[PDB]
RNA sequence: GGCUCUGUGGCGCAAUGGAUAGCGCAUUGGACUUCUAGAGAGCAAUUCAAAGGUUGUGGGUUCGAAUCCCACCAGAGUCG
């Protein structure tokens, strides 16, 4: 077998660095301060600006999430059942995320990962705190939840949304001179082409499944103050998640997902090597202008 | 030499120094997909995990600076030692943080002294939750990960052997040999963005489109890409490899006639 | 028309490309007021081309009329680049040409294709 | 069924029986008579100037527009140097000239039967545009793509759509203040490829518009 | 009926004993880019700045309370 590669140990913070992290200003340094150039002419000013921007970026990416162990609601990772069980009582996020069953406060995998990223909880596995790398590795697979799905989940939660996992001659012209009276009359006579909608005849395709399936239900940020888990109501939009390389959903997929969604707008959550491109197909009836 | 843990064809970098080396030395910047520590609830500036493209990983492995390793799996031969070390580390952090908090409080009280005295005169005359822990963005322990073979298609590297990846890798290698910076251009309607320098300070000019030679080009797609480049002040730049070990480009622009 | 039969006197390609070339010639001459446009052909690819002058005293500019309903593999693009370079008198300038796509309503859009890189 | 909104069609800051005759030359349609051109571009805004940008103030009708005029209205009769063509022969000739003419004409008929005046979206990279009340008055609001599928949703993709192409078209139509609409055309799967020769198959055809609009995750955060 | 949790700018949130109570989205202004049948659009053609407050109300501890403690007001989850 090939030799074994030893990945080096990550960064470990100290007490001084932790305290400095907790005294940080949440002001984001501006990306590439000043307008953007268009031709590299070698001017020392350009080199100085590049040095400044790069040093800012490296000082930014070298920061570690630091949180107090009074608001870090502990949690445990259960791979067999396939969720996360909270040891301590939950917090504000419990008004919109997680579910209670069997008498315990249990979190889904993607929700637990998002909370770990935001510093809301302190995830564990076999009595060891999971870093974000190990959490990405374990909680994100082809069985529990993909990587693109978690990407979109975390994005929409960072914006402040509520994303809840989905739970189901012989041939003649069409017109003759004797029927040209009003624009609407003609525009209806020559309208033999009958329009439809995405769900029309959408019941007979759920059997033809495979590929793209709805994932999440999205409630806007404003609906976070008064959110009822048991009776949340009609979500803002149901979310399907794909990749930029994967093929565009065919009309079969559109009809199937629209029927499986109902009166909720459909949204697709493309990922292109990190970028997120929430395009949304939506049925549309062109008004008879 | 660096390391890029690969899993399900996803190259991610969890070290700041690795990204610093990639962007400066090897002219590869990639994209960030994590959440920023100093503010997690914004999407303007994201976190550490660098989502290197499959080509950006294959090429970096093909030049002798990146060793694609497969994501390790839990090993039951180290859990007791890990638990002991973690308990010792947490106790050490508890003690040090308590001491530092006490000293900081004492210093601030000394600074506000005589003002506390003025307040008290004007009045009379008339730690567990404090502990701080790091939610590390990378493994705090070293792991032994088996290297990755990227010339043979596998489950952790499903790219090798496919045409859509080989063509893009060839075009990426040829455009990177010329010192350009490269980035994905899904939003701009192309497979790459070509920057004359670091994309932080400089714009881009070319919106690449990695077309296979024999693959038919729909003229509507070409026209849309050209107009998009015009509206963004960029020139559509078709790319394609050739059997003679050479790549030919064709800068498509809009003639203001 | 003199130039219409000039394009149609070379017996190259199909009728659609001949008419596309006639439209592109008409445009580039009677709309942009180019100094002079001369018809050309290309039996090597059943193709038609036009060579004209943007400004008096300046160099020539190749044109490659195209209908929207025609595929264009990048190999065909390289072939036409080399053909245009041969038509340009074989100068040292990078190969280039014009791709005046044409729909059935005579709409014309010009996207010049140049070998190598060309900044905006 | 979350029917998409009908964002108001913006206006331009500035502004401003007879049997027609067209001649099919070089696999293209042409109109020569002056008054015929004036009525064709004024009373409906059909075609484009022979050499000008929009109007012939110094007319070549596209395939879809000419076929619509002959079939849906019966005013235009295309010719081939001696021959008044018939609607079936027009279908066949225009399919031979362009293999994917049936789909585009069906979409054109559907959109123009709703009062919108469509034009070619070549400049923006699409198949049809939609000017409300005419090009001069309103800025076109819809850039239309067209496809075809059967009742089982399986057919020959007229124009393959990778997410790159859709992203590019959406960005272009956003920058020019337009909506990118897909116009999937659905046909019975039990229809043989012999009825397509006649144009009456449309009556059995079913249209499905899908407004593909970008969703900026930050702007739709609340209302 | 009991128990747990929540309340900070229009919205999502940081700060959880001491500076100016701050960050993003949003809004309003600058600079630039394109606009060809596009005042707009602007997403590595993008890039900057300002303003925005009942910190749920009341009381207490304390020299300062959004930080801690009580009374309650509204809201969510669980049990019975
Ligand atoms: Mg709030």
């Amino acid at each position: 077998e090939p030799a074994a590669v030893e990945v080096p140990a990550g960064r470990v913070l100290s007490a001084r660095e932790l305290f400095a992290a907790r005294s940080r200003s949440q002001k984001l340094p501006q990306r590439s301060h000043g307008p953007k150039d268009f031709l590299p002419d070698g001017s020392a000013a350009q080199a100085e600006r590049l040095r400044r921007c790069r040093e800012e970026l490296w000082q930014l990416l070298a920061e570690q999430r630091v949180e107090r162990l009074g608001s870090l609601v502990a949690a445990e990772w259960r791979p067999e059942e396939g969720f996360v069980e909270l040891k301590s009582p939950a917090g504000k996020f419990w008004q919109t995320m997680g579910f209670s069953e069997q008498g315990r406060q249990r979190l889904h995998p993607e929700e637990a990962l998002y909370l770990l990223e935001c510093g809301s909880i302190h995830l564990f596995h076999q009595d060891l705190p999971l870093s974000i790398q190990e959490a990405y590795q374990l909680l994100l697979t082809d069985h529990t939840v993909t990587f693109l799905q978690y990407q979109v989940f975390s994005h929409l939660k960072r914006l402040g949304y509520v994303v809840r996992r989905f739970q189901p001659q012989p041939v003649t012209p069409l017109l003759s001179p004797g029927q040209a009276s009003s624009p609407a009359v003609v525009l209806q006579h020559i309208s033999v082409l009958q329009t439809t909608h995405l769900p029309d005849g959408g019941a007979r395709l759920l059997e033809k499944s495979g590929g793209l399936e709805i994932i999440f239900d999205v409630y806007q940020a404003d609906a976070v103050a008064t959110f009822r888990k048991n009776n949340p109501g009609k979500p803002y939009a149901r979310m399907c998640i794909s990749g930029f390389d994967e093929p565009v959903p065919d009309l079969c997929s559109l009809k199937r997902l629209s029927y499986q969604s109902g009166d909720v707008p459909l949204i697709f959550a493309l990922v292109d090597h990190g970028d997120i491109s929430f395009y949304s197909f939506r049925d549309f009836t062109l008004p008879q202008d | 030499m660096l390391v890029v843990e690969v899993a399900n064809g996803r190259s991610l970098v969890w070290g700041a120094e690795a990204v610093q080396a990639l962007r400066e030395r090897l002219g590869v910047g990639g994209r960030t997909v994590g959440a920023l520590p100093r503010g997690p609830r914004q999407n303007s500036r994201l976190g550490l995990p660098l989502l290197l493209m499959p080509e950006e990983a294959r090429l970096l492995a093909e030049i002798g600076a990146v060793t694609l390793v497969s994501a390790p799996r839990p090993d039951s031969r180290h859990h007791s030692l890990a638990l002991t070390s973690f308990k010792r580390q947490q106790e050490e952090s508890f003690q040090e943080q308590s001491a530092l908090a006490a000293e900081a409080r004492e210093t601030r009280r000394q600074e506000l002294l005589e003002k506390i005295t003025e307040g008290q005169a004007a009045k009379k005359q008339k730690p567990r939750s404090a502990l701080l822990v790091q939610l590390a963005t990378a493994r705090p322990r070293p792991v032994k990960a088996r290297p990755l073979d990227w010339r043979v298609q596998s489950k952790d590297w499903p790219h090798a052997g496919r045409p859509a990846h080989e063509l893009r890798y060839s075009i990426y290698r040829d455009l990177w040999e010329r010192g350009f910076f490269l980035s994905a251009a899904g939003k701009f309607g192309g497979d790459f963005l070509v920057y004359p320098g670091d994309p932080l300070r400089f714009h881009a000019h070319y919106i690449a489109q990695c077309w296979a030679p024999e693959d038919t080009i729909p003229l509507q797609d070409l026209v849309a890409a050209g107009r998009l480049g015009t509206s963004v002040r960029k020139t559509l730049l078709l790319c394609s490899p050739q059997p003679d070990g050479k790549v030919v480009y064709t800068s498509l622009q809009w003639a203001s006639l | 028309h003199p130039k219409y039969l000039e394009m149609m006197e070379l017996d190259i390609g199909d009728a659609t490309q001949v008419y596309v070339a006639f439209l592109v010639y008409l445009d580039l001459m009677e709309s942009k007021s180019w100094h002079e446009v001369n018809c050309v052909g290309l039996p090597e690819l059943q193709l038609i081309c036009l060579v004209g002058t943007e400004i008096e005293g300046e160099g020539l500019q190749t044109v490659v009329p195209t209908p929207i309903t025609a595929s264009l593999s990048h190999n065909r693009i390289r072939e036409i680049l080399k053909a245009s370079r041969k038509l340009q008198g074989d100068p040292d300038l990078p190969m280039s040409f014009t791709l005046a796509i044409v729909e059935s309503d005579s709409t014309i859009v010009y996207y010049k294709l140049t070998d190598g890189f060309m900044l905006p | 069924m979350a029917e998409a909104v009908f964002h108001a069609p913006k206006r331009k800051r500035r502004v401003y029986f007879k049997i027609f005759r067209a001649e099919m030359i070089n696999n293209n349609v042409i109109v020569r008579n002056a008054e015929d051109i004036e009525q064709l571009y004024g009373k409906g805004y059909f075609g484009k100037g022979i050499l000008s940008r929009s109007r012939p103030s110094f007319l070549q009708l596209s395939l879809e527009e000419a076929f619509f005029l002959v079939y849906a209205l019966g005013c235009l009769s295309i010719y081939y140097e001696k021959e008044p063509l018939t609607i079936v022969k027009l279908w066949k000739a225009f399919t031979v000239v362009q293999p994917t003419f049936r789909t585009t004409y069906m979409a054109y008929h559907y959109f123009r039967s709703k009062g919108w005046v469509p034009k070619v979206g070549l400049k923006y990279g699409t198949d049809l545009l939609l000017y409300r009340k005419g090009p001069p008055f309103y800025h076109a609001s819809y850039s239309v793509i067209i496809e075809l599928v059967d009742d089982h949703f399986e057919g020959s993709l007229r124009r393959p759509l990778s997410w790159k192409s859709l992203a590019a078209l959406s960005r272009v139509s956003v920058n020019v203040s337009k909506e990118l609409m897909l116009c999937y055309l659905i046909k019975p799967s039990t229809m043989t490829d012999k009825e397509m020769e006649s144009p009456e198959c449309m009556k059995r055809i079913k249209v499905q518009e899908v407004i593909l609009s970008r969703w900026v995750s930050s702007r739709e955060r609340s209302d």
